[PDB]
RNA sequence: CCAGGA
């Protein structure tokens, strides 16, 4: 729930990269693998943080108060 | 030059590729050591609570609001709270950092660390500015709220070392390597058929000559020679990563001597 | 007519007032879909 | 059997084992707050009875 | 009925439980202040103190050793061999 | 269980930091542990007799 | 890492990997006997029956109840409750001794009686430490 | 000033003291919460 | 009793 702020193993900034990540999949319809190596998560310790990330805070989200 | 050489071979915002020549393997990795944990940076360490209606807990924004990075350039000229004079905190030795969010969209309000907004005096010095490297400006993605959610805090982030905690960690990961060809017998290369076949070869192996079969074992033969390659996260530049890391490691034995010359 | 006693209702059964509730209602019920 | 034959006892303690290559093989490492729960009465003596003041 | 020292067939050496218990008391006698029949070569603990004193058999005890029948040999610490 | 002498036996303290009593690896077998979440059981002697009864 | 333990990167630790966040809710009620001889919610003070708790009533607001936000340590009262006798029994739900943490929600609700019916959550966050399964 | 206590469901402050009525003012709802002590809490970002 | 841990 919510994107980890820099990645467990090397600590690099990964808070920045969600949205940017699932809009170059969205809007620009691109691979999973592409999108993250284009945010230049070029380690599998960063690409297995956003790759994997289950963003739960959104249904959280749903309830009213 | 005169002892150890550098011959960098690529630069950036973010990545310093580089080979030091001249150096002992002890060298190499006691500043590979220091980069990664004695490098000061400032960072969020205390942070009070006015109001949370979020999804989330106080502490688990708190924990966030830490590995958010802040401009370290001038970490230098600001104290160790712990070395400071005052109670608690102050100028001397603490930023404070403002932040206030409410969901006024009906659709989903986004907290950002450039939401972050200081409040103590700056001294005119580099430092406390949240590190935005983000392409549309938005930095570090704190929280979400929705309609009636208000998120008031306030952070005093303070000058901190990677050892007391991660969140003052000012590099990602450190890349180094030595001896692409295995000439100095360092690994016994696990294999099927063939080692060679099997394992992948090194980028670095371009930058050194292959044995070539027909010559014996050097065992005269030592480890200088080192590809690295340093990532910073935003705190401090590239360069000063490794100048600070050089500095560090210099200051840490420059104790040693000092210590010897008090007894 | 008569009343016989209170019988408890399994969630999600054809008696439960969830069963015929959208994702959308359980969210406004407080209940995870 | 339950009462006389075994007992519930004082001056016990429990917690989760883990291995250490460090120690010594006829040592336990022992938790601070578990040491400073259980306690050994001492007899003061001439022996002890400066020591024993300032743990006191 | 008590076997005379003449007529005692149980072991000259001094069993592991005896020497355990021998060290136990003294340290515990050591330890409730009891007189010191050694020179502290600077000891502090009782049970230091109690193997010195049995290390010079300057120890004053006796081991009643009883017999399943009930009789006993009674054994001085200074005659019993200590190849513990 | 303690189906052995060798299940009870005396070390030496060694007050570490941590929540869990620290062993030799050797000392693993007579015991029949490991660290996969078991838990051990420490009783402290009260007597210089009882202590002298455990290291002797 | 022998004989089935691990090593952990304190580092990631740090960075927030395996932390969890725990939960817990205390509850009570007033209780009504016959002759409409309740239970209290209050903070109560020595006033006769002196056999009252021994962790600190003073996080305690006027409906014997903390704050939610208000940290908990020890045996700190989060639940004051008094009954009396033909006065102030103790009848208070301290924070189980064991833990610590801060008051995350306060319920104050009705029983199907008619009566004060309540539930405290209390929350703390668990770091990997050392003699914890995975 | 002062909210005493918070409705479960509509949200509305309540502020109600000892016997004034364990409900909501216009929704029935009995349920009701606590709201935040005013004494802030501050914590480590570690 | 019920649920679990070695
Ligand atoms: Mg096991
Ligand atoms: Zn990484
Ligand atoms: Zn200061
Ligand atoms: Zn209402």
């Amino acid at each position: 729930m919510i994107v980890p702020v820099r990645c467990f193993s090397c600590g690099k900034v990964v808070g920045d990269k969600w949205e940017s990540y699932l809009n170059l999949l969205q809007e620009d319809e691109l691979d999973e693998g592409t999108a993250l190596s284009r945010l230049g998560l070029k380690r599998y310790c960063c690409r297995r943080m956003i790759l994997t990330h289950v963003d739960l805070i959104e249904k959280f989200l749903r309830y009213n108060p | 030059e005169e002892g150890p050489q550098v011959k960098i071979r690529e630069a950036s915002k973010d990545n310093v590729d580089f080979i030091l020549s001249n150096v002992d393997l002890a060298m190499a990795n006691s500043l590979r050591r220091v980069m990664i944990a004695e490098i000061p940076t400032l960072a969020i360490d205390s942070v009070e609570v006015e109001t949370n209606t979020t999804v989330l807990a106080d502490e688990f924004i708190a924990h966030r609001l830490g590995l958010i990075p802040l401009q370290s350039m001038d970490i230098e000229q600001l104290e160790y709270s712990r070395d400071c004079f005052c109670e608690d905190h102050c100028d001397k030795c603490s930023v404070v950092l403002t932040l206030q969010a409410f969901g006024e969209s009906e659709s989903t309000t986004n907290v950002y660390s450039k939401d972050l907004v200081i409040v103590s005096n700056l001294m005119g010095r580099n430092i406390g500015h949240p590190i935005i490297q983000d392409k549309e400006g938005n930095g570090v993605l704190i929280c979400k709220l929705r309609k009636g959610q208000e998120l008031k805090l306030t952070c005093v982030a303070k000058k901190g070392i990677a050892k007391e905690h991660a969140k003052w960690g000012p590099a990602a990961a450190i890349e180094f390597e030595y001896d692409p060809w295995n000439k100095l017998k360092h690994t016994d290369y696990w294999y099927e058929q063939d080692s060679a076949k099997e394992w992948p070869q090194s980028k670095n192996c371009e930058y050194e000559d292959p044995p070539n079969e027909g010559d014996p074992f050097d065992y005269k033969a030592q480890a200088d020679t080192f590809y690295m390659n340093v990532e910073s996260v935003g705190s401090i530049p590239v360069d000063q990563v490794v100048v600070r890391g050089i500095d560090t490691l210099q200051k840490k034995v420059a104790s040693i001597l000092l210590a010897l010359t008090q007894m | 007519k008569v009343f016989i006693g209170r019988l408890p209702i399994m969630l999600r059964s054809k008696n439960c007032y969830l069963s015929e509730a959208t994702e959308s209602d359980l969210y406004k019920l407080k209940e995870c879909p | 059997r339950g009462n006389l034959m075994g007992k519930r006892v004082d001056f016990s303690a429990r917690t989760v084992i883990s291995g250490d290559p460090n120690l010594e093989l006829d040592q336990v490492g022992v938790p601070k707050s578990i040491a400073k729960t259980l306690t050994y009465p001492e007899v003061v003596t001439p022996y002890n009875i400066d020591r024993l003041t300032q743990l006191v | 009925k008590a076997i005379p020292k003449d007529q005692r067939a149980t072991t000259p050496y001094m069993t592991k439980y005896e020497r355990a218990r021998i060290l136990g008391t003294r340290a515990l006698q050591i330890s409730m202040n009891a007189p010191v029949f050694v020179d502290l070569e600077g000891e502090t603990d009782p049970l230091r103190i109690a193997m010195k004193e049995l290390a010079e058999k300057k120890i004053p005890l006796v081991i009643r050793r009883y017999l399943p029948d009930g009789s006993f040999e009674d054994w001085s610490v200074e005659e019993l061999i200590v190849d513990l | 269980p303690s189906l052995h002498k060798m299940s009870m036996m005396a070390h030496r303290v060694k007050v570490i930091p941590y929540s869990t009593f620290r062993l030799n690896l050797s000392v693993t077998s007579p015991y029949n542990a490991d660290f996969d979440g078991d838990e051990m059981n420490l009783h402290v002697p009260q007597s210089e007799e009882t202590r002298a009864e455990l290291s002797q | 890492n022998q004989e089935d333990s691990m090593i952990m990167n304190q580092s990631s630790i740090d960075r927030g990997l395996f932390r969890s966040l725990f939960f817990r809710s205390y509850m009570d009620q007033e209780k009504k006997y016959g002759m409409s001889i309740t239970e209290t919610f209050e903070k109560p003070q020595r006033t006769n029956t002196l056999r009252m708790k021994h962790g600190t009533y003073d996080k305690l607001d006027d409906d014997g109840l903390i704050a939610p936000g208000v940290r908990v340590s020890g045996e700190d009262v989060i639940i004051g409750k008094t009954t009396p006798i033909s006065s102030k029994r103790d009848a208070s739900t301290p924070l189980r001794s064991t833990e610590n943490g801060i008051v995350d929600q306060v319920l104050v609700t009705t029983n199907q009686d008619g009566l004060k019916f309540v539930k405290v959550r209390v929350r703390t966050t668990k770091i990997p430490q050392i003699g914890d399964k995975f | 000033a002062t909210l005493k206590y918070i409705c479960a469901e509509c949200s509305s402050k309540l502020s109600l003291s000892r016997t004034d009525a364990v409900r909501c003012k216009d929704c029935g709802h009995r349920i009701l919460l606590k709201a935040r002590t005013k004494r802030l809490v501050q914590f480590e970002a570690r």
